């Protein structure tokens, strides 16, 4: 499925 | 936007998709 | 989408993928139309019928993308909502009349040769463009197919539909907010949207001008490609006093 994403985007 | 709906890989260098043209046939 | 084809690289550089942080998945299409505003379908969003309800912190909006799934390193870029508006008499309960939500972005994304917003149609354009035989283009990230998934975006190109076939093809009732479009059987040709498309722009190239147009949104259908069946799609110009007083008010 989905490719992780950068963590500064979840944070 | 002023540039609104002017796409840089097609309109701002005078490109065409490959199926734009059926819609311009379209419109009569 | 159901029976388009890939898209070119570049080829809809307003579209967006509205993104469920928690899991990690699609939630929705969605249109760039400045730098700091997104538009997409109210349903998107908020629909009780599913127990969906999302707040601004749920979501993030992924622009510039081509790629279903993979993280578009130095391409894509990733925004985080700042509020999400919903149009005051969307009809959730009913038939998704005036089906259209905005959403700011807390930070202005920069254009690139990947994210350019859309246009939206003034009252000429649309009343020049919005006629039956007339085509637009949808695309999205949506099924494949009604019962799998694209690995890069789709697109296909369908005509606009004249009211009364619009009308007799469903029994729920449609608005002047909304518009039909697609192939009938005795046409060959086909193409759809599907799940997952939801949200996203139908766009026309003004022939006056040579700019793209978004005429509507991806909103309802029953089933995808089905004969017989068109989709449903928000009609922008009738809601763009709304859309309007939302960016005055809150811009
Ligand atoms: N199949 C329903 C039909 C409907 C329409 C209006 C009110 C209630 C039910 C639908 O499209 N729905 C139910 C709620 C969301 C929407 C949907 O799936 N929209 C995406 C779509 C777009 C085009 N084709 C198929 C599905
Ligand atoms: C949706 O969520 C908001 C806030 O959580 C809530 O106030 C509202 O009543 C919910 N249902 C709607 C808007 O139909
Ligand atoms: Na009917
Ligand atoms: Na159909």
């Amino acid at each position: 499925d989905f490719e992780e994403i950068p963590e500064e985007y979840l944070q | 936007e002023a540039d609104c709906g002017l796409r840089p890989l097609f309109e701002k260098k005078s490109l065409e998709d490959k199926t734009e043209r059926e819609l311009l046939e379209s419109y009569i | 989408i159901v029976e388009g084809s890939d898209a070119e690289i570049g080829m809809s550089p307003w579209q967006v993928m509205l993104f469920r942080k928690s899991p990690q998945e699609l939630l929705c299409g969605a249109s760039l139309i400045s730098d700091r505003w997104v538009l997409t379908a109210a349903h998107c969003l908020l629909y009780p019928p599913w127990d969906k309800n999302f707040t601004e912190n749920d979501l993030l909006v992924r622009i510039g993308k081509h790629s279903r799934t993979r993280y578009e390193r130095n391409i894509e870029k990733i925004s985080m909502l700042e509020k999400i508006y919903i149009h005051p008499r969307y009809n959730w309960r009913e038939n998704l009349d005036r089906d259209i939500a905005l959403m700011k972005l807390k930070k202005p994304v920069a254009f690139s040769d990947y994210i350019h917003p859309v246009c939206l149609p003034d009252r000429e354009t649309a009343a020049s463009l919005l006629q039956a035989g007339y085509k637009g283009r949808v695309t999205g990230w949506g099924n494949l197919k009604e019962t799998g998934q694209p690995s890069v975006l789709q697109v296909v190109n369908l005509p606009i539909v004249e009211r009364p076939v619009c009308k007799d093809s469903t029994r729920i009732r449609i608005t002047d907010n909304m518009f039909c479009a697609g192939y009938k059987p005795d046409e060959g040709k086909r193409g759809d949207a599907c799940e997952g498309d939801s949200g996203g722009p139908f766009v026309m190239k003004s022939p006056f001008n040579n700019r793209w147009y978004q005429m509507g949104i991806v909103s309802w259908g029953e089933g995808c490609d089905r004969d017989g069946k068109y989709g449903f799609y928000t009609h922008v110009f009738r809601l763009k006093k709304w859309i309007q007083k939302v960016i005055d008010q809150f811009g």
